[PDB]
RNA sequence: GUUUUUUCACUGACCCGGUGAGGCGGGGGGGCGAGCCGGGCUCUCGCUUCUGGCGCCAAGCGCCCGGCCGGCCGGGCGCGAC
RNA sequence: CCGACUUAGAACUGGUGCGGACCAGGGGAAUCCGACUGUUUAAUUAAAACAAAGCAUCGCGAAGGCCCGCGGCGGGUGUUG
RNA sequence: GAAAAUCCGGGGGAGAGGGUGUAAAUCUCGCGCCGGGCCGUACCCAUAUCCGCAGCAGGUCUCCAAGGUGAACAGCCUCUGG
RNA sequence: CGCAAGACGGACCAGAGCGAAAGCAUUUGCCAAGAAUGUUUUCAUUAAUCAAGAACGAAAGUCGGAGGUUCGAAGACGAUC
């Protein structure tokens, strides 16, 4: 199910508010509004254990997106690389439930 | 009645390699407790460029596990090999890139390089850029291993002994035509004074066996006998057979 | 949820006291006018007590286990977050924002902190806090 | 950052306070790779707990 | 605009060395002057410092790779076959 | 029996490699898979692989022993590390 | 209001003289040789000779190939494979 | 696309200091006190102090570098100096 | 009896299937694609055929690297003549 991904992120993209970046993602899972942590597979390792920890405190799941960071943008609809993505609100979108 | 160019060379003096620059001795990290029982860690500190040799070496840093000390060791880079990565090296070591577990402890069919002929050498065989030797079989009765060398010879090996999994950093440098002499002048001048080659045909007769003649002849056969003396050992030395290598 | 909360022990990763654990006493995750940021006052120890051992002299066991805190605020970016707290009073009047316009009240702060520190090191309770960070 | 671009015999008449920055590996060490230094001494430490913690709960139904 | 029809690169060592040395030469000094997608921040910064180490200008992390290419074919073929001998000892 | 001779393997001259000659070889103790109704055998492994931290100069527990006035003040020795 | 170097175009003008000295490539059509740059007989030969990249043979997996040394558990290639 | 002398910063925390003082150990802060030996040092450095038998049209490593013309450290003319 | 290497994928294999053609046949996995059928889906003429232009294109051949079991242009011989 990695097809559907793309397609839930592209529908948050649309309705849902979102946090690309990381500095900017830190902020929202500290504020206890990222709801979803979306990390690429080329994050520094001790950024990947730096979001896994405060989502640990914070109580946010953490996926880890199949491709890289010029792919998960890609993903977001941008024309640049984003390493972490915190979903604030899903909008009308089906990635927090599944 | 003159010293030919190659008797000249074993006295060294002018012959002698270009070692001034060339960053340390790339040798295989020593045999301890931590190499023969289980594995040790270290960290691939920087992929670092050797004079005269083509592929990178790496500064690979351990932790000394008897003082508070720390070692750095020079490893021949394996293509992959990155800095800030781990590089885990004995018998319960695993089998990933840039590795260093012993011959027989790892499964048939498996390229290595910088491999020890005799076990804990500090590492002999494919360690020159992009070369590769393959575990072909191995014989837990005696303890031995066939490995293939880069030449093409299997050559029995004693098990316990060590290599970096994967192939050596810096290959296929070969494909590439040095364009210009200029270009082979900086190369051999960061090994040895060996390079601009005046053939023997072009000397003189008193200089080397070929020389002399009012046509740029040989007038003896080029191939030559294994036993000949120093001085007339020149040309294509034991050779089998000679001509267009044809087949295989 | 929102986990940056009053009780919170908390690596501080910038500044002079990088590496020293600090306990929240108070949290503005949505700053004021006079720091616009997000940021707390922490209460931490910046000299650890040293390791004591058994057969060391009563006097000397005194001596080893002597803290030095300081009183301070940080971004919250500034600050590394963990699932440790020391239930500790810490109170509002003494150790407050309004503590760093007068270095007489600082002194007191960081007086406060101190022998409020030193009182749980030697329960056993929140060991964790007293050890340095190796780093 | 805050310590003198001088050649290195000159350090010893310069003050201490010239050649270091006031923080841990200050003067040694960038505060980036400080910061990044803390985390990871924290949460190396803190993966071993949980390594620590499941170990001994594998250990309890056989 | 299009300044040479066929040569590219090696248009800097002019009427020298002859076409099938200057093309042979092409494939490679392109190659080796490209600049790559670092594969651990995504960043096209991967550039050639010496033969057979890369250097990422962003990371700065250094890959040792090819000589004339960040990967070459046969440590391709290599790091998929010593993964899978490593998935069949591990069972 | 005496002695020649070929083939196996032996180490102890002789040789090579490594190292700051740092855990070799046996045996003991402890772990799991395998086995007969609390017992023991035929065996096994030996603590570190998610991250460009930290790691030495002993903790702990035994065992002795030197003033003041049994209760207050310091060293040595084991085991930890068979 | 401060401008600092040029460029193009025009008029007029001199006994057609003007890059006025100085500085400063004769050109073309062909043959032979060596691809080229490089080098060479200091003191008669700068060449078509040598070198060169490219090409192709050969030896050698180290107790090894090649080589040195009166000698050695010697030495060069070799901080090599 | 050098080594080493040399110098510094840091991580650690064995220690050390004194019982509210005439504070103590300790200060890479500001001042003050004392010392720094031995050897070379003139001049030529080149159409005349060097090497070519010589005040030899040869050779012999560097540094500084005005105005005009001009692409120019070209040539040609000029100032300082000679 | 083993061992090694590189080819090839018999029988099943059909006037059967698939693909734009060239072509495509051991197992299993992965990748994206596709016709046909089914359709009370959607858009609503978006289409057909096409100078120039473009993708693919058996075999042989050429270029560089690896390999070379069998067959085998050239070449050598034995026959036949």
């Amino acid at each position: 199910s990695l097809e559907s991904i793309n397609s839930r992120l592209q529908l948050v993209m649309k309705s849902g508010k979102y946090v690309l970046g990381y500095k900017q993602s830190l902020k929202m899972i500290r504020q206890g509004k990222a709801k979803l942590v979306i990390l690429a597979n080329n994050c520094p390792a001790l950024r990947k254990s730096e979001i896994e920890y405060y989502a640990m405190l914070a109580k946010t799941g953490v996926h880890h997106y199949s491709g890289n960071n010029i792919e998960l943008g890609t993903a977001c609809g941008k024309y640049y690389r984003v390493c972490t993505l915190s979903i604030i609100d899903p909008g009308d979108s089906d990635i927090i439930r599944s | 009645g003159r010293v030919i160019r190659g008797q000249r060379k074993g006295a060294g003096s002018v012959f002698r390699a270009h070692v001034k620059h060339r960053k340390g001795a790339a040798r295989l990290r020593a045999v301890d407790f931590a190499e023969r029982h289980g594995y040790i860690k270290g960290i691939v500190k920087d992929i670092i460029h050797d004079p005269g040799r083509g592929a990178p070496l790496a500064k690979v840093v351990f932790r000394d596990p008897y003082r508070f000390k720390k070692r750095t060791e020079l490893f021949i880079a394996a293509e992959g090999i990155h800095t800030g990565q781990f590089v885990y090296c004995g018998k319960k070591a695993q089998l990933n890139i840039g590795n260093v577990l012993p011959v027989g402890t790892m499964p048939e069919g498996t390229i290595v390089c910088c491999l020890e002929e005799k076990p804990g050498d500090r590492g002999k065989l494919a360690r020159a850029s992009g070369n590769y030797a393959t575990v072909i079989s191995h014989n837990p009765e005696t303890k031995k291993t066939r490995v293939k060398l880069p030449s093409g010879s299997k050559k029995v090996i004693s098990s316990a002994n060590r290599a970096v999994v994967g192939v050596v950093a810096g290959g296929g440098r070969i494909d590439k035509p040095i364009l210009k002499a200029g270009r082979a002048y900086h190369k051999y001048k960061a090994k040895r004074n060996c390079w601009p080659r005046v053939r023997g045909v072009a000397m003189n007769p008193v200089e080397h066996p070929f020389g002399g003649g009012n046509h740029q002849h040989i007038g003896k056969p080029s191939t030559i006998r294994r036993d000949a003396p120093a001085g007339r050992k020149v040309g294509l030395i034991a050779a089998r057979r000679t001509g267009r290598l044809r087949g295989t | 949820g929102k986990f940056m909360k009053p009780g919170k022990v908390v690596l501080v990763l910038a500044g002079r006291y990088s590496g020293r654990k600090a306990v929240i006493v108070k949290n503005i995750d949505d700053g004021t006018s006079d720091r616009p940021y997000s940021h707390a006052l922490v209460a931490g120890i910046d000299r650890y007590p040293r390791k004591v051992t058994a057969a060391m002299g009563k006097k000397k066991i005194a001596k080893r286990s002597k803290i030095k805190s300081f009183v301070k605020v940080y971004n919250y970016n500034h600050l590394m977050p963990t699932r440790y707290s020391v239930d500790i009073p810490l109170d509002k009047t003494v150790v407050n924002k309004d503590v760093f316009r007068d270095p007489a009240l600082k002194r007191k702060a960081r007086r406060e902190a101190k022998v409020k520190f030193e009182e749980r090191y030697k329960t056993g309770k929140n060991k964790w806090f007293f050890q340095k960070l190796r780093f | 950052r805050g310590v003198r671009a001088v050649r290195p015999k000159v350090l010893m008449r310069l003050s201490k306070t010239k050649k270091h920055v006031s923080r841990a590996y200050g003067g040694s060490m960038c505060a980036k790779c400080v910061r990044d230094r803390i985390k990871r001494a924290f949460l190396i430490e803190e993966q071993k707990i949980v390594v620590k913690v499941l170990k001994a709960q594998a250990q309890s139904q056989k | 605009a299009k300044r040479t029809k066929k040569v590219g690169i090696v248009g800097k060592y002019g009427t020298r060395y002859g076409a099938s040395l200057r093309k042979m030469v092409k494939k490679i000094e392109i190659s080796q002057h490209a600049k790559y997608t670092c594969s651990f921040c995504g960043k096209t910064k991967m550039k050639r410092r010496a033969v057979g180490i890369w250097h990422c200008g962003s990371c700065m992390k250094t890959v040792a790779g090819g000589a004339w290419t960040y990967n070459t074919t046969s440590a391709v073929t290599v790091k998929s076959a010593i993964r899978r001998l490593k998935e069949l000892k591990d069972q």
